[PDB]
């Protein structure tokens, strides 16, 4: 007999009821309770808007903090080249390029990355060497240097 | 028609007490916003006792909130169940105690404790007749031993013929939470022997041997804690708001289990506690609520029950149940094992049935132990305490507020006082 | 039991490997195993 | 209101205070703009921001910190950084000559002018808080201004401001690396200004978090911007507790009374258990045990002083995120149970645990991995007499042939009390022997 | 209220993505957290 | 819950470390890529681990074998920090394994024992896989296995050791590198099993007709025969043999702990259809010396302890009828103070395929792992070898500048010759 009747709203007792209250829970609600949205780096744009002082200070940055993940080790720039071409080949594709910067964990966008790889693939064969991802980034780099030179 | 009021201190007892609220509320039918929703008649049979009345059917309980960091009545007045409180008991200080007893006990609480008593004073006269005064709280913090043991002290002069219950938390001998709690602990004890009439210990590190293998919790959450120990101050106080076959009032506990003024300290437990997966394979009998209850893991006190010899104990079985099979279950478990029972108590155990079992479970009892065994907690306490004063550690921050060390001196001289009346009541025979 | 059987027993048989001088043993096991590789090169498989 | 100032003296104060308040923007969601976007409905999120910021008007916060250096080029460049809208006008304080690696100048010469200013601005910002709890002080001991215009400043802060407690985190000189000539000159003379007023002091070294970010973030290359940012870690969990709700608060007044004894000794250590780069990270999620191990070990651990050598006399557990308070009594039993760390005999029990309820967040393009466990541990302990004691012999070997002291008597400074400051550290010395002694 | 709720719901997921029995335990292990 | 660590050393020991766990993986089907395939789901998978991470140490002195595996087609599988790497290998020389370089890694190596330890609930045994020709597998192995026994008792020591060929070997210093080891494995490996990569080659050759092999086919079939011996811990089935089952019946005496292998139903893919494969015909084929994984004639000697380990749908009916048909065959001969000479192991499991393997589906599979006094033949040739290369000192300068003294081989020498005395007395008769 249950003289007590209904199961109620909030907590019961132990070992037969969890310890939430009934009234406020029995539903995953708050497991990914963020409260904010994501923080970008200050300087990136998510869209392009190209030919404009923002972007220019953009990509000189983006540069910026590419040069200081890939040259903290004597020879992080070989390894990330190697961890990043992927397909066993000498060369660097978009979509391997997109997938090492997401292993890299710098928050960019899609059309900025194919931009950067833009800007990387300087013999416009549609693919990266080791060349022009060292002239890229390099440890002071004229792309590098483009983040002091915002006059021009 | 006879009330309890409620006391909740600090971070420790605010917590604690919160999810005290969370479960009466519940089994009286109390909904979050404030009204009854519950089919049942015998919910609203003894409400007065943890509820009082408002218009258009509210109850309000008979709380008063009490810490001096306003940090934590922000948490309790979040959740659940926070909405039926009144604002005017959250009675709240800016400072805070921060785990310092002469902060609590003599600074910032002399400044709060005249608008703290107000609150009580109010909620004392408002209702019939005082069964007691109900407090949980801490020892080893700031706000509910500074400041706990303040309210104690204040208002035991106002109302000395009226009960006082202390569900205080007492530090662990494995892993402390705070490095001053000796000095919290043992200045604590020395204000609380003097006044509170009976006391229930509890101690986090026997609730998470209980969590773990009792309830198969793998990972307890912080307030997992709570809900078994707010069961037990639920399961307090059953024969007072249902009917039964024998009552039993806290004045009737009381007089059961203290035989002498300065042995009032309990340890206290809780027997239907078996796991979720294991509902439909444990067999519920009055033998198993007996088993489960009289075994040593199962008590919320770090004290090994088999190390002293129980004085006295109490039973608070609910459920209807037949009279006979606890009378002889209690007669069995005293004389199966007549070591761990003092000899010169005939009748140690006291048993009292309520015939309206809690919610979801037909049978349920709770386990209130007089022992002996209670002096190894503090003696462990007492240990720390003699090693700190005696090169004077973190004394700097106690003799800032006014306390001289001559206080600490008197605090370990009945401390040792209690240890030794202990152990005397356990080494006495019949004869002498 | 174990001076009537045991002993004995293990007298007899420690007493023969001590009689086996080891460099007997290890030629006569190189010749049975130089056999059976010889027999395993020029033969199509050895068959139980 | 829970609300503390922070205030940054020096290069190396404003320094990890441009790395410190960059962290605290992102945990309450202030963009460089100092506006906070509208998330989800919520009346107000007062409680979260109050500690660190002042809400003015509509949807602008700023900060509540002071950022003095006797040079511009310094300060500059916050104000033409990222965070240019941020921060008052005037909260930022500029000078015209630096003090130059000298205590004469930032205490007596010139930084007696500037600090009339620091006081102002420290008036008006304790006017706008309800409830101040205390006063963190970011500076440079092995720098002219830090350790001269520090001292000038925490001398007024404790006649002003009575009893408010003072968390002390300096840069201090380091044994092997260091890069000034006369650090242990200006080292000597603030640790009699720092012994009495500041009441929690945090010793961070150098080299330690060189030999941290190395073998941790595994960057042999780091900057001080990479070091900063490990620093800003550290203070935002130590007051994470003030900003976020959790299962043990522990406040600033939380923090003296458990983690000193006595009213002398009070220099304490720091480190940051889960340390993992971004790569290395993958998918790992660590135990509390493997943290809680990971945060004493002597490796993982902020000033360069092995705790093999001394005694814990006070330790404290800042644990965040999803965190459980059993498992964490599981982790500090074990080390209990590690005969490696040692205890002294006067504190039998020696912990504190503090559980907040908001993971760490990690900077975009930083070196931190975003864990959901943390443990910030600062414990007080006898190896800070290895530290003192380390350039306690640098100065001696300096002051005998009386080499670089024209400079420090020229600026009004006497030269009696070049020995005032050595007796003062010679006690100090002392004071922790007979302390730790069985 | 959300940050304690997500606290209790995020214990309460690490209580259940523990005791689960992976069947090739003799080889195999989750991961140390869960293995605690 | 049972669980057995596992240890790859050198270069023979981790290209079959490729192998096992490629094995290992499809058995429970676990995904390369570690994670085995409405709100809890996402919470398994990206803040939760459902990966499994396998109990190995894969650790050796020469880089270019460690690093396939953390650029091949398994990197997501092991730990980052679970493989171990070095500067420069031991290079084929047992001195720079145990004294000079494998001292400073073997430091190393037993830190990520001890976090392997710790992550285990109840630890059963110790897998050992190396090859003793080389100095990483002899040195470092020996030196690993010194210090196993020291840090952990009652844990046992299991051995894979690939033996050289009694013909070929890839090596000139061979034959000194397998007597220093061999003294360890005596002295420290609680059960090694024998293997020679001759006796793999005639097994793939004829029985598989792979006319080309390389060491990616034998390790495949190695892998076979080690995922089935540590199989009754993984599956259920109706006849068990744990790890430690695995020694209480097949060592009759301490230093006799010397095993074979064989793998009976090794038919191709095209010669399946046309072979009926039911257990007699597959045990007969068991202890056929063409199937055996060791290049010796089990005939020159007699077994003393044998295991038939079984998969797929076998009954305990015909187990039974192949033991008592290969007990009456007067060409296998069984020692005469063994009568009981048999362990029979049923699992349930089919023997799974590599894909791309060579190897066929059948539902029917023996592992036999049996003591024989054949042992001492395959010694018997390595200490010839021994003798000669040792009777000019050549090789010995390597070996003496790099920390050995001269005493260590003849010392590990004698070692040998008194296990060739012992097969050859406990493999002594009674008779009338
Ligand atoms: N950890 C850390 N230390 C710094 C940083 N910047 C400077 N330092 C320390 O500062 C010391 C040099 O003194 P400064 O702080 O630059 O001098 P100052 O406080 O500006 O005093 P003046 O130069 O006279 O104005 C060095 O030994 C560094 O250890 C920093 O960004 N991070
Ligand atoms: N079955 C099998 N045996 C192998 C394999 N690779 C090497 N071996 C054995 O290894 C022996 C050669 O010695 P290694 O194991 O290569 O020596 P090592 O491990 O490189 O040790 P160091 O030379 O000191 O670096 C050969 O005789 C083979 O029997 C393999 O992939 N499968
Ligand atoms: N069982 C239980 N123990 C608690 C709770 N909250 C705090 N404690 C214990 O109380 C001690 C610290 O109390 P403290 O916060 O210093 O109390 P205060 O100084 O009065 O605010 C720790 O040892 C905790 O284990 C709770 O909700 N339940
Ligand atoms: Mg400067
Ligand atoms: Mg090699």
């Amino acid at each position: 007999p249950q003289p007590l009747g209904g199961p109620g709203l909030g907590v019961g007792f132990p070992g037969v009821t969890p310890q939430r209250a009934a009234a406020a829970g029995t539903a995953p609600t708050f497991w990914n309770w963020q409260r904010h949205k994501k923080q970008h780096v200050p300087g990136l744009l998510e869209e392009v808007r190209e030919g404009t002082f923002e972007q220019a200070q953009s990509d000189a940055l983006l540069t910026s903090l590419m040069s200081t993940k890939l040259n903290q080790y004597r020879d992080k720039l070989r390894l990330i080249f190697r961890q990043m071409d992927g397909n066993r080949n000498s060369l660097i594709d978009r979509e391997e390029f997109i997938r090492g910067i997401a292993k890299l964990r710098i928050n960019v966008s899609k059309a900025q990355v194919e931009r950067l790889f833009d800007l990387c693939d300087v013999d416009k064969s549609g693919e990266l060497d080791y060349e022009e991802f060292v002239n890229r980034f390099e440890e002071n780099g004229l792309a590098s240097a483009a983040r002091n030179q915002t006059r021009a | 028609m006879r009330e309890i009021v409620h006391i909740q201190g600090g971070q420790c007892g605010n917590q604690i007490g919160a999810k005290f609220w969370e479960v009466v509320s519940d089994e009286h039918g109390i909904d979050p916003t404030g009204t009854y929703h519950g089919d049942s008649d015998l919910q609203l049979e003894r409400i007065n006792v943890y509820f009082n009345e408002a218009t258009g059917g509210r109850y309000v309980p008979r709380a008063i909130l009490m810490d001096l960091e306003p940090g934590t009545m922000d948490s309790v007045r979040s959740g659940p169940y926070g909405q039926i409180f009144r604002p005017d008991n959250f009675v709240f200080g800016q400072t805070g105690a921060g785990n310092n007893w002469a902060k609590g006990h003599y600074t910032e609480g002399a400044e709060l404790i005249d608008s703290v008593l107000d609150v009580v004073r109010k909620e004392a006269e408002s209702c019939d007749c005082l069964q007691g005064f109900q407090v949980c709280h801490s020892l080893g913090g700031g706000t509910g031993s500074g400041m706990g043991t303040l309210l104690i002290s204040k208002i035991r002069e106002e109302y000395p013929d009226r009960m006082m219950l202390t569900f205080s938390v007492v530090p662990s001998p494995k892993v402390s939470d705070t490095v001053v709690e000796p000095y919290n602990a043992t200045l604590s004890v020395h204000q609380l022997v003097e006044n509170a009439d009976e006391c229930m210990v509890l101690d986090n590190e026997a609730l998470y041997d209980i969590c773990f293998r009792t309830l198969k919790l793998t990972t307890p959450t912080f307030g997992d804690l709570n809900h078994l120990i707010s069961a037990v101050m639920s399961g307090i106080t059953c024969c007072l708001r249902f009917p039964g076959q024998l009552n039993a009032d806290l004045r009737k506990l009381a007089v059961n289990l203290i035989p002498f003024p300065r042995l009032h300290f309990f340890m206290v437990g809780f027997t239907p506690l078996t796991s979720r997966g294991s509902q439909q394979y444990r067999a519920l009998t009055v033998p198993e609520l007996t088993q489960q209850m009289w075994d040593a893991k199962n008590m919320m006190c770090a004290a090994d029950p088999r190390h002293g010899r129980y004085l006295t104990a109490s039973a608070l079985f609910r459920g209807r149940m037949s009279t006979k099979e606890v009378d002889e279950q209690m007669l069995n478990v005293q004389n199966k094992n007549s070591s761990y029972f003092v000899e010169w108590i005939p009748n140690n155990v006291k048993s009292s049935v309520c015939d309206i079992p809690p919610k979801g479970l037909k049978m349920s009892a709770t386990f209130i132990g007089n022992s002996t065994a209670i002096q190894e907690m503090f003696k462990r306490v007492s240990e720390q305490f003699t090693a700190m004063f005696r090169r004077k550690a973190f004394l700097h921050w106690y003799t800032g507020e006014g306390m001289d060390e001559m206080e600490f001196t008197e605090a370990e001289s009945n401390m040792n006082d209690l240890v030794s009346e202990y152990q005397q009541y356990q080494d006495a025979s019949a004869e002498e | 039991w174990s001076t009537q059987v045991f002993d004995t027993i293990q007298g007899r048989l420690q007493a023969a490997v001590d009689a086996r001088d080891p460099a007997a043993i290890e030629s006569r096991l190189k010749t049975q195993y130089d056999q059976y590789l010889h027999t395993t090169n020029t033969k199509v498989a050895v068959f139980r | 209101m829970r609300e503390v100032i922070s205030i940054h003296i020096g290069q190396a104060g404003i320094q990890v205070g441009n790395a410190c308040w960059e962290l605290y923007c992102l945990e309450h969601g202030i963009q460089p703009d100092g506006q906070m976007p509208s998330d989800k409905t919520i009346g107000g999120g007062d409680d979260a921001f109050n500690t660190f910021f002042s809400e003015t008007g509509a949807g602008k916060h700023v900060p509540r910190c002071i950022f003095l250096d006797l040079e511009p080029t310094v300060v500059d460049e916050v104000r033409t950084g990222t965070y240019r809208q941020l921060f008052h006008p005037e909260q930022l304080i500029s000078g015209k000559e630096d003090a130059a690696n000298n205590f004469a100048r930032g205490h007596y010469t010139i930084g007696k002018e500037i600090v009339d200013l620091a006081l102002d601005r420290i008036r008006k910002l304790a006017d706008n808080c309800t409830g101040l709890q205390g006063f963190l002080v970011f500076n440079a001991v092995g720098g002219g201004t830090g350790s001269g215009l520090g001292s000038l400043l925490l001398e007024r802060l404790s006649v002003d401001y009575g009893k408010k407690s003072k968390l002390g985190f300096t840069v201090y000189p380091s044994p092997q690396v260091s890069t000034a000539v006369v650090e242990p000159y200006n080292s000597v003379l603030s640790t009699h200004s720092l012994l009495e007023h500041t009441d929690v002091a945090v010793m961070l070294d150098n080299e330690a978090i060189y030999d941290i970010c190395r073998r941790s973030l595994d960057i042999e290359r780091p900057t001080y911007t990479n070091l900063n940012r490990l620093i800003a870690q550290v203070i935002s969990s130590l007051t994470a507790s003030l900003r976020f709700d959790g299962a043990l608060n522990v406040d600033i007044t939380e923090f003296q009374t458990n983690l000193v004894p006595y009213p002398r000794i009070h220099f304490m250590l720091s480190s940051y258990a889960p340390i993992i780069s971004a790569e290395k990270a993958y998918h790992e999620q660590l135990s509390v045990a493997e943290i809680t191990n990971a945060a004493f070990e002597p490796a993982s651990m902020m000033v360069k002083c092995d705790p093999r050598h001394g005694k814990y006399m006070a330790c404290c557990l800042m644990y965040r995120g999803d965190v459980v308070p059993k498992d964490v009594n599981a982790s500090v039993a074990t080390i209990k149970t590690k005969r490696t760390i040692q205890f002294v005999d006067w504190c039998p029990t020696g912990f504190k645990c503090g559980i907040n309820y908001q993971p760490p967040t990690v900077v975009p393009g930083g070196d931190l991995a975003k864990v959901q466990r943390a443990v910030c541990m600062i414990s007080n302990s006898t190896a800070i007499g290895e530290i003192f004691s380390r350039l306690d012999h640098k100065f001696d070997l300096m002051y005998a042939k009386r080499a670089f002291v024209h400079w420090y008597v020229g600026e009004g400074m006497e030269e009696g009390e070049f020995s005032e400051a050595r007796e003062d550290l010679a006690a100090l010395e002392k004071d922790f022997e007979e302390v730790g002694a069985e | 209220r959300a940050t304690k709720q997500r606290y209790e719901e995020r214990a309460e997921m690490y209580d259940r993505t523990r005791q689960q029995h992976e069947g090739g335990s003799c080889i195999f292990g989750r991961l140390p957290p869960f293995h605690e």
